[PDB]
């Protein structure tokens, strides 16, 4: 049942700046990058 | 079965496997990369074990054009190169592909 | 209330049993549809509708730390059981606090309270045999089952403080040479 | 009844390898060595 869980977890777009500063930034999600 | 990719940074890549699926050291792993202008086949050699079904390894090709979540297949074998008498008078790369002829040296 | 508390205890025990599920469910995500799909696909018919909806709301809500989510279930169970007991509050609270004090007084029992890799229910049986209000005993057993490498005296102190904080009254430790008069004590409370 | 509870409570070695590499491995489970 764990394999099924993993497979289910496996399955336009907008990002979001988590934290920004000093010329660098972090974004969450969007696994199509 | 196969594992996945968790983080990419430089040429080192860490991958994950299910229970009872981690291979041994010095093994060949294959990964598929797709893009409109950059499609190849990554070959990786297992470097060390990080535990928690995570193994860190190195790749012999540039890692540009990669995407997370791509499964990685395993041959269950180390690196190998064909040998023979026909090797003389030919040019081969690190993988042992004949530079003179693309189809040469794939039967020995 | 008792059945819902039992269901929450079971779900907490199973969630604590496995670390992979706890690790994955804590991923900070704006979306929750795969999470609720996984919840439905994984033993969703063994729980009541209200408890399932509360669990789904908890999973949907973002949490800073996974252990925070884990302890949230235990805290919710404790407060629900306390409210069920209330639905007699003063007598129950005094009984619980005096029980905690009397068990804390024994240092040998405090030494034996260390439970790490110990049998899940054998230690509980030993503790309840060593020792009443039905709700107080049930809450004590619930606390005993849920602990992991923690100070039981701190656990009972926190539980008693939470119980007295459920009401509007505020606890205060009073030290005196001898017991004060009832009229004197009431005047002190008025002050 | 505390000492009694204590007496009531009072009443084959192998380990597991977790990680290895570079000639060094981590093993756990041996009580006293």
């Amino acid at each position: 049942x764990x394999x099924x869980x993993x497979x289910x977890x496996x399955x336009e777009e907008i990002g979001t700046v988590i934290d920004a500063g000093d010329g660098i930034a972090h974004v969450e999600g969007l696994p199509s990058v | 079965t196969a594992g996945r990719v968790v983080r990419i940074t430089g040429p080192v890549v860490d991958v994950e496997f299910p229970r009872g699926s981690v291979p041994e050291l010095f093994n060949a792993l294959h990964a598929e990369i797709t893009f409109g202008a950059l499609a190849k086949t990554l070959t990786l050699e297992v470097a060390q074990h990080l535990g928690d079904s995570l193994v860190r390894c190195i790749s012999m090709q540039p890692t540009d054009g990669l995407v997370r979540g791509v499964e990685v297949t395993d041959t269950g074998a180390s690196i190998s190169v064909p040998v023979g008498d026909g090797v003389k008078g030919h040019v081969f790369n690190a993988l042992g592909d004949c530079l003179d002829d693309p189809g040469y040296g794939k039967d020995f | 209330l008792t059945n819902l508390a039992d269901e929450l205890a079971s779900v907490a025990k199973l969630l604590l049993s496995e670390t992979a599920l706890n690790k994955h469910l804590a991923e900070p995500t704006d979306d929750s549809a795969p999470k609720v799909r996984l919840l439905e696909r994984l033993l969703s018919d063994k729980v009541s509708a209200t408890t399932l909806d509360l669990l789904r709301t908890a999973v949907s809500n973002r949490w800073s730390t996974e252990s925070n989510l884990i302890d949230a279930v235990e805290h919710t169970a404790r407060l629900a059981l306390l409210k069920r007991a209330e639905i007699e509050v003063d007598e129950v609270e005094e009984q619980l606090f005096r029980f905690g004090r009397v068990l804390d007084a024994e240092p040998r029992l405090s030494a034996l309270l260390s439970d790490y890799t110990t049998p899940a229910e054998g230690r509980v049986a030993l503790l309840d045999k060593a020792l009443v209000n039905q709700t107080a005993a049930a809450l004590l057993s619930q606390t005993v089952g849920l602990l992991r490498g923690e100070r039981a005296d701190e656990a009972v102190i926190d539980l008693a403080e939470l119980a007295v904080s459920r009401r509007g009254e505020v606890v205060a430790h009073v030290s005196a040479a001898a017991e004060l008069s009832d009229a004197q004590r009431t005047r002190l409370t008025e002050v």
